[PDB]
RNA sequence: AGAGUUAAAUUAUAACUAAGCUGUAAAAAGCCCUAGUUAAAAUAAAAUAACCCACGAAAGUGACUCUAAUAAUCCUGACACACGAUAGCUAGGACCCAAACUGGGAUUAGAUACCCCACUAUGCCUAGCCCUAAACCCAAAUAGUUACAUAACAAAACUAUUCGCCAGAGUACUACUCGCAACUGCCUAAAACUCAAAGGACUUGGCGGUGCUUCACAUCCACCUAGAGGAGCCUGUUCUA
């Protein structure tokens, strides 16, 4: 309101398209997280709710995270197996 | 650290939206982490630097951050 | 070929033009999105309003304003309105999140209008006003 | 299912085999499906290679029986044919030549044209959303349109004709009125059209 | 970088309060989770409209515009050709990953010991 | 291993360093165990489930004239001896 | 489990209450 | 704990445009002193940072600044003293938004519920009470160990000095006492009577209007054909006889 119009959350078009443009805009909403912000704030949440979402969030970001470095070490031994029918 | 610099707060700091970058984006110490939280909150509210954008006359300094916008 | 997505700042000497006039003389479409409606007006650059539309103006009723077809034919009538009172090109900035939101944008593409920017300003607050209690309790 | 999924159907046109030379990639086709050793089933019963024969023509005479009488079926049709031609013929002897030179006599490609007139472009689904039953409308597949199309002309010629009009007079009436697109198979397509586009704001349930 | 796990979990040798309550135990299973099948959306939804437009403003007759009706053919053709082939070329394509079935051979080759 | 600290001379750089005095006085008692129990007519079994040197174990054994089973061990085997092998059979009486 | 000893001295409760609300 | 301040929203109220706005799986009710855009006090709450784990004894605390400040040369310890989330009470003020209760509109055989609309106490500040929570991390405080050792599950098993508790289950966060600004309240807390169990953790089936994949090929839908249920007759039942 009181700031600068047409500055913030804002993408232009490049030789014509606004598709291209939109999804760019989804995308910088959506790696700043505002999308979920706008789904979470559609309704009233509790502190005790807020907690455990948080608290679910950062187990499964844990173990994701984690898994996928599982993931990652074990991806060089996907090659085919040089001993077989020993 | 400080709040009377506006470019070293801003670099860590969102163009389209204003939000702060955490620590899986900057890359700090916790120490320094927490302080360029405490001195853009302050520079927020003592009227220094922008809320809802980055101010575009520091638009074009060098990106430490390691988010990729553009796909 | 160096494009940047950041705006042409009013302060800045930047030499873009669309048909012979500067950024911010281009008008406005506003279009507000919710989810249950899609309103979308087209006004001045000095905010005077030179068209508006609504789903329930495309003769639409109740749950069938809430889809983006809807939204669709209000994006080409209102673009056909704003052709009517002769612009080429608008700056549309979408309030709210909906179903419309592309159906609203490629309207306002097909019915005869141009696009060169899309600003998003949805109303978050920073812990302010409470909203209302969630369903199925 | 007597034949077994080995068996393929068979191919029935002469001129996909009396030319062959000048074209290579069917060609290597059918050296792969008679070097495969591939079991080709009997031809059936309807289909054969005569020139007279056209498949939109068997396929409504096929529709065209009731029990197992094909021969009757054929005979209406046969009927039918008669006299969408020689109605044509009475139609083009009462004209001037403006109106002769209009005329087209031909019954083949007025079944052609009062059908591909007649089959209906988008249809309606009924899907269960909220304990209640909505129409959506879909794309229907091309043999869905031609199958809609002959379905609703036997359904007209069968229900709302007198006792005392004959079968092959009606349905050969009803061929000019939708080749002339005033038929009500046409009204009902268009009745059809009425209410998709009245269902057009449920199309977001599909 | 792994969120760090020091402090959080409720044990005796904690002395602040627990942050995290997970429901299962963090530990990780010899297999990966099932790919999630995509939620099918409506198509031709555009083609439709504008079909209906010139089915509305001309008062249904099929001769006035054709270019509409061929192009939603083409749209309806072109959506059962890529739910044809879609179908089959996501099940074994994963791009840069693996499919779930080698990627449970690799993790059963190299299992997690919460024993011993 | 926590079973393996008395055994290990030290850590170099993270990485475990066996003593090779200790492993030269087990193998010599080892060693000898093997020709005493090949000397009194013994049946000797070499397993080693490890898919980069099986062929060569496999060999080995077929040199000495003795058993080997470097494939998969079936679960009754060395226990439920009669249902798997024969109706009387004579256990090994040494595995390496 | 332990729900079932929870709701009888729910029920209790609330009957103590009702006894009180109406004497 | 005081004192000062407001960025994102939101609103009272004005100016242009439109005839609709809100509302859901779908609808009605409500509002048309309405909706959109531009300007904006007061009140309330403090996105992102936070994938952080700090402060406080606990409850609790994460918008900014300043002031005062976080006991013990650090063992345990009450019925004594001092605090104690939300909800609730007396008086004064504030009231954007949310909302018990209530009134309408849906749903249902009924709906004084789940869904929608509006509004009140209340949620906010000052001053005094009330002293209750799944106040739980169901794991007491202070010093230590990885020796012996797996009822089951869960957060591995345990030494030394203390404090408070635990004697079958229902009756029973109850009756009657003491004390308390509490008077539909809190704390302490039985018995008569009934039963031979009341319980905690597991194993396997069964089931699920719980979730995720692959399906149904006359089988559920989309969908094809011919019939039944309407008429007469044959024939078999059920009822009367
Ligand atoms: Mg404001
Ligand atoms: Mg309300
Ligand atoms: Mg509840
Ligand atoms: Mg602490
Ligand atoms: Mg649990
Ligand atoms: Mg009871
Ligand atoms: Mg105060
Ligand atoms: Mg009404
Ligand atoms: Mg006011
Ligand atoms: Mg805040
Ligand atoms: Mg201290
Ligand atoms: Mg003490
Ligand atoms: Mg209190
Ligand atoms: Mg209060
Ligand atoms: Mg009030
Ligand atoms: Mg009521
Ligand atoms: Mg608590
Ligand atoms: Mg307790
Ligand atoms: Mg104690
Ligand atoms: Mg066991
Ligand atoms: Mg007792
Ligand atoms: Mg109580
Ligand atoms: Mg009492
Ligand atoms: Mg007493
Ligand atoms: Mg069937
Ligand atoms: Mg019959
Ligand atoms: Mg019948
Ligand atoms: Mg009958
Ligand atoms: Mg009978
Ligand atoms: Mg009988």
């Amino acid at each position: 309101a009181n700031h600068l119009k047409f500055i913030a959350r804002t993408v232009m078009v490049q030789e014509g398209n606004v598709e291209g443009a939109y999804r760019t805009l989804n995308r910088i909403l959506t790696m700043d997280g505002l999308i979920e912000d706008i789904k979470r704030r559609r309704y009233y949440e509790k502190p005790c709710r807020r907690r455990q979402r948080e608290s679910y969030e950062t187990c499964r970001r844990i173990y994701n995270m984690e898994m996928a470095r599982k993931i990652n070490f074990l991806m060089r031994k996907n090659r085919a197996d040089p001993w077989q029918g020993c | 650290v400080d709040y009377k610099n506006v470019q070293l707060l801003s670099q860590f700091i969102s163009p389209f939206t204003g939000c702060i970058y955490g620590r899986h984006i900057t890359g700090l110490c916790g120490k320094k982490q927490k302080e360029i939280t405490k001195a853009i909150k302050r520079a927020q509210i003592l009227g220094f630097m922008p809320v809802t954008y980055k101010d575009p006359a520091y638009l074009k300094d060098p990106k430490v951050c390691n988010i990729k916008y553009r796909e | 070929s160096s494009f940047s997505i950041y705006p042409p700042i009013p302060g800045q000497e930047n030499s873009l033009r669309w048909a012979g006039k500067k950024f911010e003389e281009i008008p406005i479409a506003h279009i507000k999105a919710s989810y249950n409606n899609t309103q979308i007006q087209v006004v001045s650059a000095a905010h005077q309003p030179l068209a508006h539309a609504s789903c329930g103006t495309e003769g639409f009723r109740n749950a069938k304003k809430g889809t983006g077809i809807a939204a669709q034919t209000a994006g080409i009538a209102a673009a056909a309105k704003a052709t009517g009172k002769g612009v080429t090109h608008v700056r549309v900035v979408v309030k709210g999140l909906g179903p419309g939101r592309l159906s609203a944008i490629k309207g306002l593409t097909m019915g005869g209008l141009e696009v060169i920017s899309i600003t998003d300003n949805t109303p978050i607050p920073h812990n302010g006003c409470r909203p209302r209690k969630a369903r199925r309790l | 299912s007597r034949y077994g999924p080995e068996y393929k159907d068979p191919q029935i046109d002469k001129e996909y085999y009396r030319k062959p030379l000048a074209e290579q990639t069917e060609e290597e086709k059918y050296e792969r499906d008679f070097k495969k050793t591939q079991l080709i089933k009997a031809a059936p019963a309807t289909k054969t290679s005569s020139v007279f024969e056209d498949p939109v023509i068997s396929k409504f005479t096929n529709m065209m029986m009731k029990g197992g009488n094909k021969v009757l079926a054929r005979s209406l049709m046969t009927q039918t044919l008669e006299a969408v031609k020689r109605k044509q013929f009475a139609k083009y002897h009462a004209a001037s030549a403006e109106e002769q030179a209009t005329i087209e006599r031909n019954p083949y490609t007025i079944f052609h044209q009062a059908l591909k007139n007649c089959e209906p472009v988008i249809g309606l689904v009924p899907i269960l959303k909220g304990g209640h039953f909505y129409q959506v409308p879909v794309p229907l597949a091309d043999r869905r349109r031609r199958f809609l199309a002959m379905k609703w002309m036997i359904a007209e010629c069968r229900e709302k004709k007198h006792r005392r009009v004959l079968m092959p007079e009606k349905l050969s009436q009803e061929l000019l009125e939708a080749f002339h697109n005033q038929g009500p198979v046409i009204k009902r397509k268009h009745d059809m059209h009425k209410m998709a586009e009245a269902n057009r704001a449920l199309a977001h349930y599909r | 970088a792994t969120p760090s796990l020091r402090g959080r979990l409720a044990r005796l040798g904690n002395p602040r309060r627990p942050i995290l309550k997970p429901n299962k135990p963090l530990i990780l299973a010899n297999h990966v989770g099932e790919r999630r099948r995509e939620k099918g959306e409506a198509t031709c939804i555009t083609e439709m409209s504008v079909m209906m437009a010139c089915w509305k403003q001309n008062e249904f007759r099929d001769e006035a515009c054709r270019k509409e009706i061929q192009d939603f053919f083409d749209c309806a053709s072109r959506a059962e050709a890529a739910r044809k082939m879609r179908s089959i070329q996501e099940n074994l394509g994963e791009l840069g990953s693996l499919p779930p079935k080698k990627l449970n051979k690799l993790l059963h080759r190299f299992p997690n010991k919460p024993h011993v | 291993h926590r079973f393996m600290e008395p055994y290990l001379f030290g850590s170099r750089l993270g990485q475990d360093i066996i003593d090779l005095e200790q492993t030269a006085a087990h193998l010599q008692l080892a060693l000898n165990f093997t020709a005493h129990v090949a000397y009194r007519e013994g049946i000797i079994l070499f397993v080693s489930r490890h898919r980069q040197f099986a062929h060569l174990i496999e060999t080995t054994a077929r040199d000495c004239g003795e058993y080997a089973h470097t494939r998969y061990f079936k679960g009754g085997l060395l226990t439920n001896a009669p249902l798997l092998l024969g109706p009387g059979v004579r256990l090994p009486d040494l595995i390496i | 489990k332990n729900i079932l000893k929870i709701r009888r001295r729910k029920m209790n409760h609330h009957k103590y209450r009702k006894l009180v609300k109406r004497t």
